[PDB]
């Protein structure tokens, strides 16, 4: 089960479906695993 | 093989390009890879179709599983 | 996004016939499947299921090596 | 090219219209077997004059049914028996307005009180015996125990009132099932209620008939012969009951906001 | 114009709103204060439906469409040439469904009989309160909805679907699509038997409760009775409508994943 | 509230009927009949006596070896562990040859025995029909379910022998499965473009959701007016009564217009049968005369055309 | 004629008790716009 | 012809006594719960 | 002008008390859910306004998670 | 206007009290049920707010889990 | 204090044992359901590894790591 | 109405309201324990 709320990305024209669906619990997971890397300075 | 993907193939990776970290993401062996898939254990004269199981790749449908 | 895609497939497939799959002779034998051929690459290398691999931070600017 | 076109007439096209013709064409053979009962209709005529129309499509030719055990011919569509002498007044002077009932409501036969007048034999079973009978005429039947037998037990009556008690169970051996109860009325007389229209409480052993009052027992309609029982005296019996539905209670036909 | 046998039958009472004001009949037809209101919603909503296809590209009537509002609006009021005309529509409807089942409560009320159609057709109403209120209401928009217009609700059902990658394996669907084939096969054998013993061969008496008895315990064993046959009828249509409704509720609010993968509880069971 | 003859409050019981007398020559009826007090709470109660005559015991031996073969083949698809069947139930199938052997005979392992559980599955439909046909007849009834077990029957040879052979393929029919056979549906519904827009199976649709409508509306009529003895439908056949006539009022003031107590069963045929004729003229169409089921609807002047403001490029026009 | 069984006295006092009533309920709804106007005015 | 419950005039005493009764425990614990809501996460 | 209105309480004389009293009550039960419903539903909003402060930002920012969150990269 | 709802306790003279205590018991389940899911599906949230403390990354935190995590690499 | 007093006749026209069979029954789904709303949230006391992970524990002994060193 | 006198009625009504005071001591122990063990607010 995934209960409610949930966040919805309309992508297209209305009445025609064309959306995206996210879990907010879900998608904290895949938040919480890219630890973008830390910058190197620049050379000489 | 780096090199090639950031310089030649910008219609898919337009200028946000690739380095080690997007595959290894800090280990040897990336987490994510795949290879050919032999199918479950069936009788020795039985050739395999290569699908009708749970399909762990092709989001568990009973599809082509490689 | 259907245009990208249709990049991304022809990408993939040089990745894994000039780069990965010729590596098979040099890796060992823990970094081989039951048919013997070495690991490869999938969509799910680099996304790790985000639309785009790290949300779209472009990293790759600041090393002229690759 | 993704959508060339090279010939604009195809097979789907034309075996579409093919069935765009086959039905459009049951539909008429059913429309005109819908007009074997009740018809022809009575149109009522600009000054009150009443003709007989027919509708669209028009009538089939009469058919025949042959029931067994010599139980005669019936020709449909045929002849009608007639009504019996239902009093109605109309309330508002136009064809479309309604009734009311001239006397006491519930001894008049009209509303859901009407009834049908059907033959005066009873139903029949394969081998020639009636079919609804009372238990002690069937000897082979039993109420299975799990479940409460009525026999005994009280008729309260929509209002609270005691109505009489129940005395026989009536069964229907072609299909082994239960389809009335008998019960003595408050004034000694047999009569008899649907199984369809009581709620039978096995611990405080009553019957709950909702339909019609306590008092109202007594008018119940009567049998002839009371080992078995005849097409019109069910219709009779049932109706009564079903006038209840509107007539017991003066406030039961006014509108309930 | 009036049967053979109806007059009896037309008195006066049974209604639950109105009184005598609205008690009559228009040709066969009988009005009450709810038949007004059905014929009312009926008509406005069919000419705001022409009119908005006035507005659109064609008038086509495979090619009409009239569309709920963005999602952007969420539960808001939408412009009327963006969304609002199909709100005005959409209570239209409701309205004129909901009139619907009351008149046939009237009608049962004064011909004496039980309660059966109004509750079953009530169910029908439900499903499509289910797709245009509870599913918007629990995810947030009126723009989860469905346009007005053949073969345009068509897309929507098939993008619907596919935002799940095989709609099939929800489960709640399965058991809907269950109850559907079993309908029609009961009717088919429900119609062809009573047809079958009122039809006999050729020269021969109508033939009894027996004989349907016999006739399929002879060929499967069982028989479930001439009364049974009608309630098994209200049942699986029924449930069939009501599984509809929770295979919609669940599809979005509690489940955004794809549909093959909630089956996965099943194989994972520690018992093998 | 008021009694809703759902459920059935009081039982009865008297010893089992054996059934209307057959005609001279015939088997007897085979099992002692028992009772149900469960199957009686809301209908008869009655299980047995069954006939079993000659075409009624070709079948059950054709279908219990398609049933034996359809089996093993799955059992052998997870190496005969039935702990695995059972955990993997849903997933598993008998697959047909590949679509290259064309319409000859494949080895045994690599399609042969989807062909051997089809032919057994299909003489053991026939073998029923006739059973069926022969058990009305020798009553003296009409032969009106023969009809419509007709219909079922060839559309059920429709997918699976006669398309595939007019393709040149047995691999275009369906596996036997549960979910091998929905991927099946859904992937004919991709490769010839979205069958949404092939017309017979939107008119099957509609009768599908008729025959639900139609048979609502008649389970209820016939229980609200159970109580003046409407059940009995063929006495108020040949006797109308006033559950008929509340009946047919009902429908006549709600609607506008009625059907009669015997009519309502030929509307019900009717729905029931069209449903199939349409499935079968939507199957044998597809594929052999169109091939991409939305350019025709385009071409027909059938699709909606939704607005555009963008432009894709086409990668292999580049 | 449609009646409803009261006599006029009957009526007299069930007229008294419903205005009342609803002159109460009013000057509740009254009560609780003043605090919603005070806290969050929305003109 | 009038609506009635078959309750007479001390019945229907008795009933208004403990209904009010009720109503007023059932208030006064609705306002405590509220009262330690807002202690803990005021919401205006 | 003053004595047009007497003989309004005869009103219940023609019109039934209980049915609408009944109908009078499930109106504004119907009627209040309705109001709440479509003024949460705007920029009157008070549920997640996030005044008098946000709540679900203020337990990702408390001491511990961050000290507990800070040592998870180590 | 003191002494004007003297005659209130006749109200169940014509309202059934049995429906109306079953119907106000019923409405106020229902509408329990209700707000506690409304308010839940807010910033009001006290379940998942991680306050006073988040106990999931307090388990993946402690002392003994990444000794042995470390011991696997 | 003494104005709920006729309060024990609420049982002539409330039936006790449908009311016992019903609280019971209502008592027992709520358990349910309260268990499992809070088994799904940052509250969950099955699978939080405290206090300790026993999974973990077992890839990690020493005679499975040496078994594990073996088969490389 | 139940059946019930008066006097049955009372009877059931000490014993329920009994039963259902040791019910809600028995959860105000339970809640008291896990606000020990694990604090939710
Ligand atoms: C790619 C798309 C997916 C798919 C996506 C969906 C989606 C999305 C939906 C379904 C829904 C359904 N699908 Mg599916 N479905 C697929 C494949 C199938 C297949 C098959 C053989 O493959 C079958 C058999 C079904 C069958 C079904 C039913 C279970 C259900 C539709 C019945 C219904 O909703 O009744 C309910 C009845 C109504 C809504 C009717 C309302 C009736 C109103 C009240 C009365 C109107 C009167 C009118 C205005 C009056 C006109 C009067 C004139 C005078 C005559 N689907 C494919 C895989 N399916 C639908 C559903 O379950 O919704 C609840 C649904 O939304
Ligand atoms: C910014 C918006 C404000 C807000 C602005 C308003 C305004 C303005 C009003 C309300 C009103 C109400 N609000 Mg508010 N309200 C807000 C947030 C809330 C929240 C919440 C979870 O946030 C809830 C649960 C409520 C709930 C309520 C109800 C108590 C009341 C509607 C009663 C009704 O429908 O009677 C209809 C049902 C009947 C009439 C049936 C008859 C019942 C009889 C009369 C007895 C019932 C008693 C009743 C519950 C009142 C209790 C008073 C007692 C003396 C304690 N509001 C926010 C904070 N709210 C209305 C009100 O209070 O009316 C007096 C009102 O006018
Ligand atoms: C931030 C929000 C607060 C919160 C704010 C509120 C507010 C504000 C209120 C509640 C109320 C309730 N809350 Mg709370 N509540 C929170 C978290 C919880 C959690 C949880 C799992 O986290 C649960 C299980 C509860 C459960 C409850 C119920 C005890 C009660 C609703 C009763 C009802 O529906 O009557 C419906 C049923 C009936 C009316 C039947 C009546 C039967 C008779 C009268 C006796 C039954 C007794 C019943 C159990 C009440 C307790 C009395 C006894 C002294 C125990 N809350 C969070 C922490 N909660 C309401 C309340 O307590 O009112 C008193 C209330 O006003
Ligand atoms: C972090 C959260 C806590 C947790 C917090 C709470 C809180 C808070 C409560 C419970 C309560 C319960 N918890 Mg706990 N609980 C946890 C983990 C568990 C686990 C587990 C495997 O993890 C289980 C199996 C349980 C099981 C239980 C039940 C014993 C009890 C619910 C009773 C009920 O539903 O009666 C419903 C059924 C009826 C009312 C029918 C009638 C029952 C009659 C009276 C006889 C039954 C006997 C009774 C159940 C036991 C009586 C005590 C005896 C003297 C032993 N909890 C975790 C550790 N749990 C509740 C409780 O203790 O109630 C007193 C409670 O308030
Ligand atoms: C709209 C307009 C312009 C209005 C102007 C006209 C004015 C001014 C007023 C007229 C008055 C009023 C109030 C009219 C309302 C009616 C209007 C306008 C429209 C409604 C018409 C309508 C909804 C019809 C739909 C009909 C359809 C498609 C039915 C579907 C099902 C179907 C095909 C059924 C056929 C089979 C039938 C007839 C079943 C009924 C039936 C069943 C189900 C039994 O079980 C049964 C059992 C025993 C005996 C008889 C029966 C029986 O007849
Ligand atoms: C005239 O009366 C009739 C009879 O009585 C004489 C019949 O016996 C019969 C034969 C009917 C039967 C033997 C019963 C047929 C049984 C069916 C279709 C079973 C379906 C019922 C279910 C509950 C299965 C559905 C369950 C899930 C989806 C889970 C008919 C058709 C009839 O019309
Ligand atoms: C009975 C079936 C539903 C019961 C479950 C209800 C439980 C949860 C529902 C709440 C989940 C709603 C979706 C949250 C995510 C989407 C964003 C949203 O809308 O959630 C909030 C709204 O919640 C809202 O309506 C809440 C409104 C809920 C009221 C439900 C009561 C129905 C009764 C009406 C009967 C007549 C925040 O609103 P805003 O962003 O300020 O609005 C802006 C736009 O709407 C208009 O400009
Ligand atoms: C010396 C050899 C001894 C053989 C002696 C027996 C004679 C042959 C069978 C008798 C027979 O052909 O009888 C028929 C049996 O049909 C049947 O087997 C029909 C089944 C025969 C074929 C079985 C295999 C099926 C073939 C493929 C499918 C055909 C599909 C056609 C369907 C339309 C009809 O049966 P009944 O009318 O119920 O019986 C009545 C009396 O005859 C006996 O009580
Ligand atoms: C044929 C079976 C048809 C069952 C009807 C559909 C129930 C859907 C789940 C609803 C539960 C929920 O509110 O949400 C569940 C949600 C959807 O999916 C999930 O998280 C589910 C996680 C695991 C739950 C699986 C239990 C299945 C038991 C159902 C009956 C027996 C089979
Ligand atoms: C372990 O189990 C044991 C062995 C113990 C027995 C248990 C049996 C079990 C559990 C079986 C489970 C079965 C299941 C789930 C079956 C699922 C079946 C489904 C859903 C099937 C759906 C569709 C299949 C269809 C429509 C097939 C149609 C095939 C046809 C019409 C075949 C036609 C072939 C013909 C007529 C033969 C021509 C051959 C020839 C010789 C003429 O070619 C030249
Ligand atoms: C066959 C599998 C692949 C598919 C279908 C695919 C698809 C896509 C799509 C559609 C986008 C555009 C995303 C958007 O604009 O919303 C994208 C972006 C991207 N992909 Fe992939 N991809 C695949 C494999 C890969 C692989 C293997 C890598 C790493 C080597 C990669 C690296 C990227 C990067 C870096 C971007 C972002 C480029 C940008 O900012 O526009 N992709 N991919
Ligand atoms: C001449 C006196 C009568 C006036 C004509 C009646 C007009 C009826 C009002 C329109 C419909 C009412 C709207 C809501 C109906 C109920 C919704 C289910
Ligand atoms: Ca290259
Ligand atoms: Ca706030
Ligand atoms: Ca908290
Ligand atoms: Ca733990
Ligand atoms: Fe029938
Ligand atoms: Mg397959």
């Amino acid at each position: 089960c995934d209960f409610p709320p949930q966040d919805v990305v309309q992508t297209g024209y209305r009445g025609l479906g064309m959306q995206q669906n996210y879990n907010p619990k879900l998608l904290q997971k895949v938040i919480d695993a890219t630890q973008v890397p830390d910058a190197i300075p620049a050379a000489t | 093989m780096t090199r090639d993907t950031n310089s030649n193939w910008t219609g898919h990776v337009a200028d946000t390009g690739v380095t080690c970290y997007t595959c290894h993401r800090g280990k040897p062996v990336p987490e994510h890879v795949w290879t050919t898939d032999p199918g479950p254990d069936i009788p020795s004269v039985f050739p395999s179709n290569g699908q009708n199981t749970i399909g762990y790749n092709v989001a568990y449908t009973a599809l082509p599983f490689d | 996004k259907r245009v990208p895609a249709w990049h991304a497939i022809r990408n993939v497939r040089d990745i894994n016939i000039q780069y990965v799959e010729p590596l098979g002779e040099v890796l060992p034998a823990s970094r081989k499947g039951p048919l013997g051929d070495p690991f490869k690459v999938n969509c799910l290398t680099c996304h790790q299921g985000a639309y785009k691999p790290l949300f779209g931070v472009p990293m790759a600017k600041d090393y002229p090596a690759l | 090219e993704f959508g060339y076109i090279t010939q604009y007439f195809d097979l789907a096209q034309v075996t579409l219209w093919a069935f765009w013709l086959s039905l459009l064409s049951v539909i008429f053979f059913n429309r005109r077997e819908d007009k074997r009962e009740g018809y022809p209709q009575e149109a009522v005529q600009i000054f009150g004059k009443t003709i007989l129309t027919e509708g669209f499509p028009f009538m089939p030719a009469p058919k025949t049914f042959k029931l067994p055990h010599n139980g005669g011919d019936v020709v449909k569509p045929g002849p009608e028996r007639p009504q019996y002498d239902f009093k109605l007044e109309q309330v508002d002077r136009f064809a479309g307005a309604a009734y009311r009932p001239v006397g006491n409501p519930m001894l008049a036969g009209v509303g859901p009180g009407a009834y049908a007048v059907r033959a005066n034999k009873p139903d029949l079973t394969n081998a020639g015996d009636p079919r609804i009978v009372p238990m002690r005429v069937a000897k082979h039947f039993a109420v299975v125990d799990k479940d409460p037998d009525p026999r005994g037990m009280t008729v309260i009556g929509a209002d609270g009132q005691v109505g009489g008690k129940v005395t026989e169970i009536w069964v229907d051996r072609a299909e082994p099932q239960v389809r009335y109860l008998e019960l003595e009325a408050g004034n000694k007389k047999k009569v008899l209620v649907p199984i369809a229209l009581c709620v039978i409480k096995g611990q405080k052993r009553e019957v709950k008939v909702r339909s019609i009052n306590g008092i109202h027992f007594n008018d119940v309609p009567t049998l002839s012969n009371y080992d078995q029982i005849t097409l019109a005296e069910e219709d009779k019996v049932s109706a009564y009951y079903g006038a209840g539905t509107l007539y017991a209670t003066p406030n039961r036909a006014e509108s309930v906001l | 114009a009036l049967l053979n046998f109806e007059k009896k039958y037309r008195v006066r009472g049974g209604t639950l709103v109105g009184g005598d004001l609205f008690d009559f009949w228009v040709g066969p037809f009988y009005v009450g204060f709810f038949g007004v209101s059905a014929v009312f919603f009926a008509t406005l909503g069919t000419m705001l439906i022409l009119f908005g296809a006035a507005i659109g590209p064609t008038l086509n009537i495979w090619q009409i469409s009239i569309a709920p509002p963005d999602l952007s609006v969420g539960l808001g009021f939408a412009p009327i040439r963006e969304g609002g005309l199909w709100q005005v529509i959409t209570i239209c409807a409701v309205g004129a469904f909901v009139s619907w089942a009351l008149r046939q409560v009237e009608i049962a009320r004064k011909l004496g009989m039980g309660l059966h159609v109004p509750f079953a057709f009530s169910f029908a109403i439900l499903a499509y309160l289910t797709l245009v209120f509870f599913r918007p209401v629990l995810l947030g928009a009126w723009g989860h909805a469905f346009p007005y217009g053949l073969f345009s609700h068509l897309d929507w059902v098939s993008n619907v679907g596919y935002q799940t990658l095989h709609f099939h394996y929800n489960p709640a669907h399965m058991l809907a699509i269950s109850f559907f084939f079993i309908n029609t096969l009961a009717l088919a054998m429900h119609g062809s038997l009573i047809l079958s013993v009122v039809n006999p061969q050729k020269g021969e008496e109508v033939k009894t409760a027996e004989h349907e008895n016999t006739v399929f315990r002879d060929i499967v064993g069982y028989s479930i009775g001439a009364l049974a046959i009608h309630r098994l009828g209200l049942f699986l249509a029924i449930n069939a409508a009501f599984w509809s409704a929770v295979c919609m509720i669940l599809t979005g609010p509690f489940w955004t994943r794809g549909w093959p993968e909630w089956w996965m509880w099943w194989p994972n069971l520690p018992i093998w | 509230p008021e009694y809703q003859n759902i459920f059935n409050k009081v039982q009865v019981r008297e010893p089992a009927y054996p059934g209307v007398e057959l005609p001279k020559g015939s088997l007897p009826r085979v099992g002692k009949p028992i009772f149900s007090y469960w199957l009686g709470k809301i209908g008869d109660a009655q299980i047995g006596p069954l006939y079993l005559g000659g075409w009624g015991i070709a079948s059950l031996i054709s279908g219990f070896i398609a049933l034996e073969v359809i089996g093993l083949n799955m059992l052998a698809s997870v190496g005969w562990d039935p702990r695995l069947f059972l955990k993997e139930f849903f997933w598993l199938g008998l697959e047909p040859p590949p679509p290259a052997y064309g319409l000859s005979i494949p080895p045994l392992a690599e399609g042969g025995w989807w062909l051997i559980a089809g032919l057994f599955l299909t003489m053991s439909l026939l073998l029923w029909w006739v059973r069926v046909y022969k058990r009305a007849k020798d009553l003296g009834m009409g032969t009106h379910l023969s009809w419509a077990f007709a219909v079922a029957i060839l559309f059920f040879l429709t997918l699976g022998f006669i398309r595939p052979v007019l393709m040149g393929s047995w691999g275009e029919a369906p596996p036997f499965g549960i979910f091998p056979h929905l991927d099946w549906t859904a992937a004919i519904s991709i490769r010839y473009g979205n069958f949404y827009y092939n017309p017979f199976h939107g008119l099957s649709i509609a009768f599908m959701y008729g025959s639900a409508v139609l048979f609502a509306m008649h389970g209820g009529t016939i229980l609200a007016v159970s109580r003046y003895g409407g059940d009995r439908e063929i006495d108020q056949i040949t006797d109308r009564g006033t559950a008929a006539e509340r009946a047919m009022l009902f429908w006549r003031w709600c609607m506008g217009f009625n059907a009669s107590m015997e009519s309502i069963h030929r509307w019900a045929w009717w729905f029931a049968v069209f449903c199939i004729i349409n499935s079968i003229l939507g199957i044998i169409l597809t594929g052999t005369v169109v091939d991409n089921w939305y350019l025709w609807a385009v071409k027909h002047g059938v699709a909606p055309s939704y607005p555009s403001e963008l432009t894709i490029d086409n990668p292999y026009l580049t | 004629k449609s009646t409803t069984g009261l006599t006029e006295a009957e009526s007299k006092e069930f007229h008294g008790i419903f205005m009342a009533s609803m002159t109460l309920w009013f000057g509740l709804v009254v009560l609780a716009h003043i605090l919603s106007w005070l806290y969050r005015p929305w003109l | 012809e009038k609506p009635s419950t078959g309750l007479t005039e001390s019945e229907a005493k008795e009933f208004h006594g403990l209904f009010m009764a009720s109503m007023t425990l059932w208030f006064g614990l609705v306002v405590l719960a509220h009262i330690l809501s807002w202690m803990y996460r005021p919401w205006l | 002008n003053a004595k047009s209105f007497d003989g309004m309480h005869k009103l219940w004389m023609i019109m039934n008390p209980v049915s609408t009293l009944w109908a009078i009550f499930i109106f504004q039960i119907f009627l209040g859910l309705l109001i709440h419903m479509v003024v949460l539903s705007s920029d009157l909003n008070w549920h997640d306004d996030q005044i008098p402060v946000g709540y679900q930002l203020q337990g990702e920012t408390l001491p511990v998670n961050l000290e507990m969150k800070a040592a998870l990269k180590d």
